[PDB]
Order: C-alpha cells, then sequence, then structure tokens
C-alpha cells in the first residue's frame, strides 16, 4: 500500500452544517457526484440526488462561504445521471437532461452566477423540448460530443443523433442500423425483453470517432463523418472462451477510458479483465488482457476508472497508469495498475489504504491521545472528531429511532 | 442510615477512614477549606440496624483547603491523647505531612514551589517503611500531578530524600502495594498504569484504553479515573474509567495474555472505585453528581446493586474497615450507612 486515505469534509471547521448562502432554483444529492474543472481554475462539484430530481452545485475550494445551488427538476431523468450531461461551453455550465416523460431539458448556468453572491438568475436558464418520441423507443444513455452535437443511445440498441441548429432546438439525425436483422434468426426477437445489446460505455476519439462498448462486450466503432459502423470487435473471443458464464453487462457503467491512443476496457470474468489495445490509423489492435487481483470471491464493482500519464511510484519502470476505484457496499478500494513498457504484458498492481488513519485508530483502539473520562468529554471528543454535519445527522437518526439521552451521564447513549 | 452534620461553614473535599492503622481505624478525617476534622465511630446500643454511630472528636485548623487526605500506619492512641500523622494537599499546590497530638499541630513538613510539583497535584498516598531491626526507618509519601511528574518523598532518620520521575502524561492516582511497600502503582490520565519498585526500568505498564470491550463503545474520551490494588497481599489491580468502565487483573502462576475480567458501571465515576477491604470482588462507585452509589461485583454476582441513593451530590466516600458500613461526605455532611448483607 503506497497510498493513504485523507478524508475531507469541507464544512468541518464550521459550526453550521450548511452554507448560509444556498439558492434553490426551480424548473417548470446522494446518488451521484463529481467534480469538473472550469476556465477559472476552480473546481465545481455537483451531485445528482437519489431520485434524480435534484442537481446540486458547489465550489470545491469555498464550500462554506461560497454558493451552493440546488436546481429542482419537474421529474426524474430517464435513466439517472446516465441521461445527464454537464459541460462548460462558453463561460457557462451547459447541462442537458433527458427526463422520464421524454422531454429534453437544457440548463444554462452562467459561470459568473456560480461564483456570484446573487440568489437570483436572469434570462432563459432552462429550455424544455420534445425532439423525439421516447415513449415508443426508450433511451438510456446520453453522450456529449460537441456544443451542438451529441448522440443518444437506446435500450433496444439503436443510436439517435441530436443536432443543434440555432441555439436551442435539436433534431434527430438517425444512424444506419442493420444490427436489428439478427431478429431473423431463431435466437433473437425484436419483441423480446432480452436480446438487446445496448451500449454500456462510450468515448469520443479525435472528435470524429465514437467508440462504444455493448452489453455483450462488443466494441463497435462509429465514424461520425460517415455516420456508419466502421468497426465491430468481439472483445471476448480473444481470451479463454468460457462457455460457462460471461456476464453480459446489465447496466451502464464506467467500463472503459482512453488516454492518447491507448484504450482499456473492463470485461467481466469473475469481474476481472482489463483488456487494453491501441487505436490507430480506424483500427483497434489488441495487446494483452490484464486480470485483476481481487479475492474474497471478487465482489467489487467498478465505480470509476481513469487511464492517464504515469505517477511518481516506487517503481521507475512505468509507461502508463490506470487508476481504478472499486466498491463493495459502502467500503471502497482504490488501486493503480502500473504498466511498465509499451508492451502491455509487464505490469504491477499497487494497492492503497482504504480507511483514513483517524478511522483505523478509532476501530483498532490505537488512539492514545484523545482525552478520556467524562461522558461530556466523550461528547466533545466525537463532536470535534466527526464534524457538525455528521454529528447532527447522527443525532437526527437517534431521535427518529426514539433513542433519547436519559441524563448527563447516560453511557448507554454515548455507546449508540 | 445515620447522618452527622459537618460545621455550617465547612465545605468537604475528601473523606477517608484510617484503615491503614488498626490502632486508629475508627478515626475519620474530613479535609475542608480550613483544615482536617477527626470523628470517632462507635458501636452504640442503637438498634442493630445501624449498630454504629459517629462521634465528632475535634477539628484540626490549617487555614487552607484540604483536597486529598491519607492516614499513615504511625497513628496511635493513648490515655486521652491521639498521636496522628496525615499526608495532604493544600491550596498553595504544596504537598504536606502534618504530625499532631489531637487538634494541635506539633509538627509540619512542606514540599512545594519548584522543588515540589510544577502544576496541580492530583493524588497522594503514604506508607511506613521499617528497617531489618524494625525501628521506624522511613515514612514514604508518593504523589502525582499535572506537571507530568511522580514524586517520591522519603523522610528518613538522617532527613528527607526527594526524588522526581517523569510521566508521559498527568498523574491522576497513586497507591503503594499492600503487604509490599517495595512496590507501588501510579495512574496516568491517558490510561497508562505503572507498577514501580522505588527501591531500585520500572517494572510494568498496563493500559485500559485499548482494552475497552467495545461491545458497547465506551466513547471518545474515557479518561482513567482510578487504579487501586485489591487483596491484603495486593494480589490484584483494578482500574476504572470516568466512563464507568472497569477492568481487573490478578498477580500470583502461568503465563498471562489479557486482563482477567472487565465490565461497566451503570454510571460515570468521577471519583473512581473504592474497593471493599474484605471482599476483593466488590467495589463501590458513585454517580457523584446525582448522588447515587452502585455496588459492583467483579464475577457478576452483582446484577446492578444500588444500595445508596441520596437526593444530593456526593463529594466523596469510603468503606469503614468492617466492610458493612459506609461513610460518605456530601457537600454539607457525612453519612454512615449500614448495608445489612455485609454484616
Amino acid at each position: 500500500a503506497c497510498l493513504s486515505r485523507i478524508d475531507a469534509n469541507l464544512l468541518q471547521y464550521y459550526e453550521k452544517p450548511e452554507p448560509n448562502n444556498t439558492v434553490d432554483l426551480y424548473v417548470s444529492g446522494s446518488e451521484y457526484s463529481n467534480c469538473l474543472l472550469l476556465s477559472n481554475s476552480e473546481y465545481i462539484c455537483y451531485h445528482f440526488s437519489s431520485r434524480s430530481t435534484l442537481l446540486t452545485f458547489y465550489p470545491l475550494s469555498d464550500a462554506y462561504h461560497g454558493k451552493t445551488i440546488n436546481i429542482h427538476l419537474p421529474n426524474a431523468s430517464m435513466n439517472q445521471r446516465y441521461t445527464l450531461t454537464i459541460q462548460e461551453v462558453e463561460q457557462q455550465l451547459l447541462v442537458n437532461v433527458i427526463l422520464k416523460d421524454g422531454s429534453f431539458l437544457t440548463l444554462q448556468l452562467p459561470l459568473s452566477f456560480l461564483f456570484s453572491s446573487a440568489n437570483t438568475l436572469n434570462g432563459e436558464w432552462f429550455h424544455l423540448q420534445n425532439p423525439y418520441d421516447f415513449t415508443v423507443r426508450v433511451p438510456h444513455f446520453l453522450f456529449y460530443v460537441s456544443p451542438q452535437f451529441s448522440v443518444v443511445f437506446l435500450e433496444d440498441g439503436g443510436l439517435l443523433g441530436l443536432k443543434k441548429v440555432d441555439g436551442v432546438h435539436y433534431e434527430p439525425l438517425l444512424f444506419n442500423d442493420n444490427s436489428y436483422l439478427k431478429s431473423l434468426t431463431r435466437f433473437f426477437s425484436r419483441s423480446s425483453k432480452s436480446d438487446y445489446d445496448s451500449v454500456i460505455s462510450c468515448k469520443l476519439f479525435h472528435e470524429r470517432y465514437l467508440i462504444v462498448l455493448t452489453q455483450n462486450c462488443h466494441l463497435k466503432i462509429w465514424d461520425l463523418t460517415s455516420f456508419t459502423l466502421i468497426q465491430d470487435y468481439d472483445m471476448v473471443s480473444q481470451s479463454d472462451s468460457d462457455p460457462s458464464h460471461f456476464r453480459k453487462v446489465e447496466a451502464v457503467g464506467e467500463y472503459l477510458s482512453l488516454y492518447n491512443n491507448t484504450l482499456v476496457t473492463l470485461l467481466p470474468l469473475e469481474n476481472g479483465l482489463f483488456q487494453m489495445g491501441t487505436l490507430l490509423v480506424l483500427t483497434y489492435t489488441f495487446q494483452n488482457n490484464i486480470p485483476t487481483n481481487l479475492s474474497a470471491s471478487a465482489i467489487w464493482s467498478i465505480v470509476d476508472l481513469v487511464l492517464t500519464r504515469p505517477l511518481e511510484l516506487n517503481v521507475e519502470a512505468s509507461y502508463l497508469n490506470l487508476i481504478v476505484l472499486w466498491k463493495s457496499g459502502t467500503a471502497s478500494k482504490l488501486q493503480i495498475l502500473n504498466v511498465n513498457d509499451e508492451s502491455f504484458k509487464n505490469y504491477e498492481w499497487i494497492e492503497s489504504v482504504n480507511k483514513s488513519l483517524v478511522d483505523l485508530q478509532s476501530e483498532h483502539d490505537l488512539d492514545i491521545v484523545t482525552k478520556t473520562g467524562d461522558v461530556e468529554r466523550g461528547f466533545c471528543n466525537l463532536k470535534s472528531r466527526y464534524g457538525t454535519q455528521i454529528f447532527e445527522r447522527a443525532q437526527q437518526i437517534l431521535s427518529e429511532n426514539k433513542i433519547i439521552m436519559a441524563h448527563n451521564e447516560d453511557e448507554e447513549y454515548l455507546a449508540n | 442510615s445515620n447522618q452527622y452534620q459537618l460545621p455550617l461553614n465547612v465545605r468537604p473535599y475528601t473523606t477517608t477512614w484510617c484503615s491503614q492503622s488498626p490502632s486508629c481505624s475508627n478515626l475519620l478525617a474530613i479535609g475542608h477549606d480550613t483544615g482536617i476534622t477527626i470523628y470517632c465511630a462507635s458501636e452504640e446500643q442503637t438498634p442493630g440496624s445501624t449498630g454504629l454511630t459517629l462521634q465528632e472528636l475535634f477539628t484540626i485548623q490549617t487555614g487552607l483547603p484540604t483536597l486529598h487526605l491519607s492516614f499513615s500506619s504511625s497513628c496511635s492512641y493513648s490515655e486521652p491523647v491521639y498521636s496522628l500523622f496525615l499526608a495532604c494537599v493544600c491550596q498553595d499546590n504544596t504537598v504536606r505531612l502534618i504530625i499532631t497530638k489531637n487538634e494541635t499541630i506539633i509538627t509540619q513538613h512542606v514540599l512545594g514551589g519548584k522543588s515540589g510539583h510544577h502544576n496541580f497535584v492530583n493524588d497522594i498516598d503514604i506508607a511506613d517503611v521499617y528497617s531489618a531491626d524494625n525501628r521506624l526507618a522511613e515514612q514514604v509519601i508518593a504523589s502525582v500531578g499535572d506537571d507530568c511528574t511522580l514524586i517520591i518523598w522519603r523522610l528518613t532518620d538522617e532527613g528527607p530524600i526527594l526524588a522526581g520521575y517523569p510521566l508521559s502524561s498527568p498523574g491522576i492516582s497513586v497507591q503503594f502495594r499492600p503487604s509490599n511497600p517495595n512496590q507501588l502503582i501510579v495512574g496516568e490520565r491517558n490510561g497508562n498504569i505503572r507498577i514501580f519498585d522505588w527501591t531500585l526500568p520500572w517494572l510494568l505498564t498496563l493500559n485500559t484504553l485499548p482494552l475497552v470491550n467495545t461491545c458497547h463503545s465506551s466513547g471518545i474520551a474515557s479518561s482513567l479515573a482510578n487504579v487501586r490494588w485489591i487483596g491484603s497481599d495486593g494480589s490484584g489491580i483494578l482500574a476504572m474509567c470516568k466512563s464507568g468502565a472497569w477492568l481487573r487483573w490478578n498477580l500470583f502462576g502461568p503465563k498471562n495474555l489479557l486482563p482477567n475480567v472487565q465490565g461497566i458501571s451503570l454510571f460515570p465515576s468521577l471519583l473512581g472505585a473504592c474497593p471493599h477491604p474484605r471482599y476483593m470482588d466488590y467495589f463501590a462507585t458513585a454517580h457523584s453528581q446525582h448522588g447515587l452509589i452502585q455496588l459492583i461485583n467483579t464475577y457478576e454476582k452483582d446484577s446492578n446493586s444500588i444500595p445508596i441513593q441520596l437526593g444530593m451530590p456526593i463529594v466523596d466516600f469510603c468503606w469503614h474497615q468492617d466492610g458493612s458500613h459506609l461513610a460518605i461526605a456530601t457537600e454539607g455532611s457525612v453519612l454512615l450507612t449500614r448495608l445489612m448483607g455485609f454484616t
């Protein structure tokens, strides 16, 4: 383990577990969250709520004094954050969201407004729109390509194009699709709820090529100049073709990321295969399958992966680095795959500590410093340790469950 | 229960029986804001409910507060005249030994300033050490404070010998080992527990912090309240946290790998545990703020016994040597209460 965990609760120093400056915008976050870097060198954070009805923004480097903005949505998005995009166009956060009813919502949030004091917003910061009939063919994945262009992926397997003409209106530019004709075979139906080989991951290469990963782990490659299927690789027929079980991916997730012209793909074989080839001209060319090192049955799920330039690790022999984030319940696992050379055959897995020192010390009773004694002493201890957001959320959960402090010295309470 | 009032302007800080010396075990001292008061406990006819009453004998004036108090084995009675030796701590942050004939202080030794503790003194204890010939060779006082120091103060035939020892944290209690004055125990605020041979590194250090059973989390701050030896050979060690968590270790046979037993008082114990002089497995602990006292049995015979509940805060308490009576100083009084079961 070459890395350690440093936990940061951006409100820890302050008594109020919420910023005084919070603004609620309304249109006529504990399920997804991410950061995005902007023109001004500042990081903006965003959260999409459990229901996918609330979007929240706040500045990484000024969470307490800066403004957090809650944007309320009329209904949930069709398929969670997977039907949502956020990109900085020109001094604005452009946010598009296909909603459940079929609407295509556009949000325009000026950069200024995100770092201003204002609790008001002027002008058309949102546009509703119905470009296609999503009642019949339900979409599930929205992918940004450009300020005017971005594609839609459908549950049945089809791609839709979406071209912006003026500043607001969008129109379907359909792609040629003859994949459906496998319906002719006795092994597939159009009407079947199975059989769909929908896209589960997608990346844009050199502005023009659109690399898609399907539920059956096919890598298809679309040329946006042609709007034509250029490539179709079966990722699985390379390694040991197990007739027993290849788990066709049953949800959209982060199963590939590219750096320059390299491309790693996550294939499920005991949840353990990182294929990585190279792109070049368009041609994808295999190099090696790198398994994972995971035990206790292998019950970790990919959260996010990011292929990137090498780090400063204890091994100078490095060419590329894949950062990998697994999850199993609320427990997480961070690993770095180091590839040594341009052959993807020599590599090394680097693990990290997945609990902070403070937490480990508390769990393992290795804390010698924290003052002992009084019941209220323990109160100060825990309050100071955890921060007000958590401490008050915990005191909220207590009273709901009818657990109430008997007296000053209720040790049975503190235990809880 | 029988209740005996302290003088109207007397605020008690500490209460201790003279169990350390059989000649004087019916003597009770109360340290207060102007000195140390001595009472005598006698078997009246009474009803044999509480067949024990308290008679106030006298008051030793010192002119300043007394926070901790310990009789020595040197105490004696004569006809009548009481010859007393008391170790205590005063408002000037000094540690003192006062030798009296009744209320009159005939002799006084004071250890303070820079030569003394350099912060607040948290605890004191005293034992008499005799030579091979068996004259009084030394009287030894041990004390611990917030200056991260343990002080051993020996008063010998050729005069005083002073020694200081550094601590990793403030000293919160200290007590010589029963039947073996060569050994003693020192408690640090941080949970460290030292066994020490002062005649001589120091022999052993246990710690209650990492041992907390955590079936019920004892909390973030579980500052060590008290550690005391138990048994008449000092065969055991008992430690109690402010949180009420307690632990017991024995010292004999074979090899050892954990504390022998562990538990938790119903309430916090600001003053710590007061082990029974006759029943090792038993000790008393107070919820000093609401004025309740729980009685705990180490081998779980107890099942939450709370023989004492006052409607008032408890300042201090201690067992009479007989093991059935309890003396308790509250903010304005001292009670003698007899638990019928221990008779």
